[PDB]
């Protein structure tokens, strides 16, 4: 599964 | 702290010479003792330090991954035990170090929504990553989902649908549901009702925010094809 | 030494491990373990060892290449400057541990042609590697040139042209020509000279060694292209 | 420039 990107 | 004489400037100046330089070890380092000088983070510089913490041990859970599959087929010496647990501890020992970072103290002093809730999900993110590796497995896996949940609780109350931590948010609590805790289903509402929402709430965005948003609601979309 | 509770077995199992894991530094630190244990290498614990350094260097030099690049920008505070360092001290560390091992006693103990021209070959490629970050510069050239030297006469001496260490050794001596010693004359002629005499010994391999041999055959030809 | 492979 895709997990969210560190920078938001 | 080995950081402990060199300017807070100078931490956050060379955590971004070490990102441009993919040296993402010493961007933590550097991070870290930014964090210890025991001021709040601003927005930019809390993105440092979870870029940092999430290569680092990204790099750690995609080793481990190989050492476990490699361990599992050998039981279909002690060697590949044994290295799969030093990666395994070293990788606690970073997941260790984050959730000290945000217990001390960076949790309770952050007050507004998006630093608070940016750092209860590091919270569920780090003790999903030590879920991975438990085999207090079960009070793991509820350290994450207390601090997604209240997370959730607040980005809900005080942020527009939108909001990219917001959306990263309801993305990983859903991966959390459907990786971790054996619930697809919760995870799969999750992720349609989060995408949903999001899509009826574009038309108030700019266009850069517009790319930031429909970005994570990519990623949200993409887990529902594999999830379905 | 860290590594001198483990079995040997144990250490090359290791590094094999962590070769799949990409885990360069732990394979270079059992690679290390292994040496020390006083005999001499196999033909696949050599390229273990090397795969193994080479891919730590590796990383060390494209971010010294990043920073010396936004260093010299930047003179068109200290931090980048100290960043560098840091890196470069890093860098100098690894080099000066792998021409340690060379020196005692991988190189001494080296009787075979495969081993002393692979070892010396290394000894050639660390000094490079100090060479290409060092402002003691012309004694390190002269330290790479003697090391390449001498594994060059033997390797002309006791090995075929197509070779695949000697092919290596004479790529990497034809690049300290180009890149380090300001000869790119000597650079070409040696790439088209080593070339020219590994083709003309193509027809006594068989299709596997065939394979291994054009593969470098083909890194000579690119950068003639990118010389010429 | 290119370089020698690390395994040969
Ligand atoms: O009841 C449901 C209906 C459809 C569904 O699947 C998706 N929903 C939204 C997107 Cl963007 C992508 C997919 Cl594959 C999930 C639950
Ligand atoms: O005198 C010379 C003549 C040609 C030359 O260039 C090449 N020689 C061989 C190959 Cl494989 C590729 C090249 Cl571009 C270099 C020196
Ligand atoms: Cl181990
Ligand atoms: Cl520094
Ligand atoms: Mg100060
Ligand atoms: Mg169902
Ligand atoms: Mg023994
Ligand atoms: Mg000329």
């Amino acid at each position: 599964s895709h997990s969210s990107p560190a920078s938001l | 702290g080995a950081m402990g004489s060199m300017e807070r400037a100078s931490l956050i100046q060379k955590a971004k010479l070490a990102e441009q330089a993919e040296r993402y070890e010493d961007m933590a380092a550097f991070m870290k003792g930014a964090v210890e000088k025991g001021e709040e983070l601003s927005c930019e510089e809390r993105n440092l330090l979870s870029v940092a913490y999430k290569n680092v041990v990204g790099g750690q859970r995609a080793a481990w991954r190989v050492l476990s599959s490699i361990e599992q087929k050998s039981n279909e010496g002690p060697e590949v035990r044994e290295y799969r647990e030093k990666v395994e501890t070293e990788l606690q020992g970073v997941c260790d170090t984050v959730l000290g970072l945000l217990d001390s103290h960076l949790i309770k002093e952050a007050g507004d929504a998006e630093s608070r809730v940016f750092y209860l999900k590091m919270k569920g993110d780090y003790y999903r990553y030590l879920a991975e590796v438990a085999t207090d497995k079960k009070r793991i896996i509820d350290s994450a989902r207390s601090a997604y949940q209240e997370a959730m609780d607040i980005s809900k109350k005080e942020m527009p649908p939108t909001n990219p931590i917001r959306l990263g948010l309801a993305l990983n609590f859903s991966v959390f549901h459907y990786e971790i805790a054996n619930s697809p289903e919760e995870a799969i509402s999750l992720a349609k009702t989060t995408f949903d929402e999001a899509m009826a709430d574009l038309h108030t965005l700019s266009e850069d925010s517009y790319k930031d948003s429909t970005l994570i609601m990519q990623l949200l979309r993409d887990n529902l094809t594999l999830w379905t």
